[PDB]
């Protein structure tokens, strides 16, 4: 069942996008 | 009384005007994440403390590869996770011939992280 | 085989904390 | 008039962020809405200013995703969609094993988190 992998990818991509968002805050130092 | 700042497994010093050789206690140097890593924290500095050692918190973490997908009549095994450095393995069922790689590494690819080898095939 | 479940949980916990982290910065 | 501006919460945001009043009278209530990724857990989604100038609330939005319940010895835990609030998973046993307990579980509102309506069954005999 591919559903395990789809969930993993969903969370991985979402976390990535979130980390990019945190990057804007880091950037202000 | 600190010596020159170290390159770490996950970050290296910004400003490569190299090793001015000694730093007074309290000096902070900015670091940048090595490829395969992302900023984890606002503070990317090392500080030289009383005992002449550089102290830091961990401000970069592993980037994450994506799951490569299903392996038709075979199996993809996570050995660790899907993060930079990690390895996955491929096997085929029954008596199928595995063509392509039996392993893959989450590795640096240009400005992100990616799989060294793609999904194999299971044939005949 | 349990590694998938472990990763899902790892990612799920991270996602929550990254969201908390964003709110903390917003507050500042 | 003892309360100041409300704390920033991890799970909710104020509806109407205008106001600009820096001080709030004892008893005032502010209406909140769930931030994305969070679900409504209580009827009352407010912050109240009490006598001591602190904002009082319960946790009325919670993170929407359940964790994977784990492996089902001698059987299978199948994701149908994801593991988010409302979603359901199914349990089956392999071979000729008899499943005792529930065959499904839904990610539901619980305590101060989100959780499975029913636990993992067992596959025995």
């Amino acid at each position: 069942i591919s559903q395990e992998s789809k969930l993993i990818n969903t969370l991985t991509d979402e976390n990535e996008k979130l980390r990019e968002e945190l990057q804007q805050y880091y950037a202000l130092s | 009384n600190c010596g020159p700042p170290p390159t770490l497994s996950f970050a290296a010093p910004m400003d490569i005007t190299l090793t001015e050789t000694r730093f007074k206690t309290g000096t902070t140097l900015k670091y940048t994440c090595l490829p395969g890593y992302v900023r984890s924290h606002s503070t990317q500095t090392l500080t030289c403390n009383s005992d002449g050692e550089w102290v830091y918190n961990t401000f970069c973490i592993y980037k994450r590869c994506r799951h490569p997908g299903e392996l038709r009549n075979g199996q993809v095994e996570i050995k660790t996770d899907l993060s930079f450095g990690s390895q996955i393995e491929f096997s085929c069922s029954e008596g199928f011939f595995l063509i392509g790689s039996t392993t893959s590494r989450c590795e640096v690819q240009d400005r992100g992280v990616g799989w060294s080898h793609p999904l194999p095939q299971c044939e005949i």
